[PDB]
């Protein structure tokens, strides 16, 4: 015979746009995530510099 | 000679002429930087008055403080020498531990807290000289009595405790 489609017909294939949204790129959790790192970092930086400042007192 | 920082020195000039006999002699302190630093607060504890008196003598005679403060200069050398004599007769092993750690750790006092706490305790129990730092924030533990050090290269073990006198 000849190259023919299957008797049922080939199943439908994906062609419509599929770029689904994901939570890893929504800005609201990203903004919350960035704020926490900055807040945590400044908490550690206040404690760090205050300690460093006390070390200069002892050294002097 | 001037207190300017040199940039092109290639030579050292020495003078072997001694001091005139009219000036009483004194043995210069023969301790290196790292031992002096492990013993600095101990020297401060015992000789603070003589140190202050010597500095006040110089301020009383501006431009002339090298001379006419020599007798007060001699006292400061003898008192400091008494602390390095007493420590070397009572805390030698703990003293050598702290200043050898200090010499290996960029002379950074916060890198040798376990060795410091051992010496602080031994010195206090034989010489009654205690380390004190004026005006540390009353709302925090004194930095030299803190179990953890933020800037320490190696973490302070949890079995090495600060020496707080009276406990
Ligand atoms: C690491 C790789 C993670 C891969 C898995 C993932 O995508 O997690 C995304 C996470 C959950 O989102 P999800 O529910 O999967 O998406 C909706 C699906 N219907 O979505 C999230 O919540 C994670 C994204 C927020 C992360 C906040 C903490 C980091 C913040 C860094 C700020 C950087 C600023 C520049
Ligand atoms: C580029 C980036 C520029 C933008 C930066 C954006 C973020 C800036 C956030 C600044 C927050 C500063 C950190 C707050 C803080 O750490 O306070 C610390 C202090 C207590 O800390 P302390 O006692 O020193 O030691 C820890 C005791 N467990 O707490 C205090 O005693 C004072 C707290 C005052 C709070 C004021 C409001 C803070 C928000």
């Amino acid at each position: 015979p000849q190259d023919m489609p299957p008797p049922g017909g080939y199943e439908a294939v994906q062609y419509k746009r599929n770029l689904p949204s994901r939570g890893l790129f929504r800005p609201r959790p990203l903004l919350a995530g960035a704020a926490v790192l900055m807040l945590y970092g400044w908490y550690k930086l206040v404690k760090g510099i205050r300690e460093q400042n006390e070390l200069a007192r002892e050294k002097m | 000679m001037a207190t300017r920082k040199p940039a092109f020195n290639q030579h050292v000039l020495l003078d072997t002429t001694p001091l005139p006999d009219s000036i009483p002699k004194v043995k210069e302190i023969g301790a290196s930087s790292a031992p002096l630093l492990s013993a600095s607060f101990f020297i401060g504890a015992r000789c603070k008055d003589y140190n202050d008196d010597y500095m006040q003598c110089k301020n009383e005679n501006p431009g002339r403080g090298e001379f006419e403060c020599l007798k007060e200069g001699r006292r400061v050398t003898r008192c400091a020498r008494s602390v390095l004599k007493d420590i070397n007769t009572h805390c030698l092993e703990q003293f050598r531990a702290h200043w050898q750690c200090l010499d290996n750790n960029n002379q950074q006092l916060w890198q040798c807290r376990p060795a410091e706490w051992k010496l602080n305790k031994c010195v206090y129990e034989n010489l009654k000289l205690e380390k004190v730092i004026p005006d540390q924030p009353k709302n925090s533990t004194p930095v030299h009595l803190r179990q953890r050090q933020i800037f320490a290269h190696h973490a302070i073990p949890p079995w090495e405790r600060p020496f707080i006198p009276g406990q």
